[PDB]
RNA sequence: ACAGAUGUCCUCGAGAGGUA
DNA sequence: CACTCTACCGATAAGCAGAATTACCTCTCGATCCTGTG
């Protein structure tokens, strides 16, 4: 036998998925949350790897 | 300017064109075009543009830009697949 | 240069507005309406320049 | 002569606590 | 031949300005008065 304790982070609490969802006001860009329904972000970084990969489309 | 058939670039195809004539086909073939090849039981427009391209039977022309700004013009038939 | 940027048009003699879409109003809370910070300095640039035209 | 209501998303700047 | 400041650059020494990994989750607050009025 071990002692085992059970943690916070469940998956239940962190799966999202978006396809057009609510706008923006000034950027017309995704909103930001989860709870909003938002949409993930394209960080510098992705685009930099994207670039590597070559894929301009 | 297009450096007649002086050409001095490879004569084979590189992964970029590759992927970039088999994703043109794929979507020309997705939309209402005509196909010049016997289908044979494939209905996936990708596997149809890899099919072209298997015997190069794909009427495109590449043009490769010289950073100067002149171009020269290469037929898909004549470039070489090895990739 | 002699037609994109002159050295004379560094000074600002008109100051051109942004349009509501670059500074949109909030929602705020229920009933309640507020202004973007770009609106009130415009409002107190304009009433700097009214006192001017009038203290003149 | 005529003519009484509806259109879907609102915060925003911050602060704190955490996850890789 | 060095007498006095005149014109030149070569060091030294303090003042500004920027900028600091990426992504994600949750809560919690604040968006205004009073001297001056009829």
């Amino acid at each position: 036998p071990t002692y085992y304790q059970r943690l916070r982070h469940m998956v239940d609490d962190k799966i999202h998925a978006r396809a057009r969802g609510p706008m923006q006001v000034l950027t017309r860009q995704p909103v930001e949350g989860r709870s909003r329904d938002g949409g993930l972000r394209f960080g510098e970084m992705e685009r930099d790897c994207m670039i590597a990969h070559g894929a301009a489309s | 300017a297009i450096p007649k058939d002086q050409r001095a670039t490879t004569p084979y195809m590189t992964k970029y064109e590759r992927a970039r004539i088999l994703g043109t086909r794929a979507l020309q073939i997705s939309m209402n075009a005509p196909v010049f090849v016997d289908l044979e039981g494939e209905t996936d427009p990708l596997r149809i543009a890899m099919k072209e391209l298997a015997e190069k039977k794909i009427p495109l022309v590449i043009r490769r830009y010289l950073p100067d700004g002149s171009f020269e013009d290469w037929s898909v038939e004549e470039l070489i697949v090895d990739l | 240069n002699e037609v994109f940027s002159r050295p004379e048009w560094m000074i600002l003699t008109c100051l051109p507005v942004p349009p509501p879409p670059v500074r949109p109003s909030i929602s705020f809370n229920e009933s309640q309406r507020g202004e973007d910070d770009l609106t009130f300095k415009l409002a107190d640039i304009l009433k700097a320049n009214i006192s001017l035209e009038t203290l003149e």
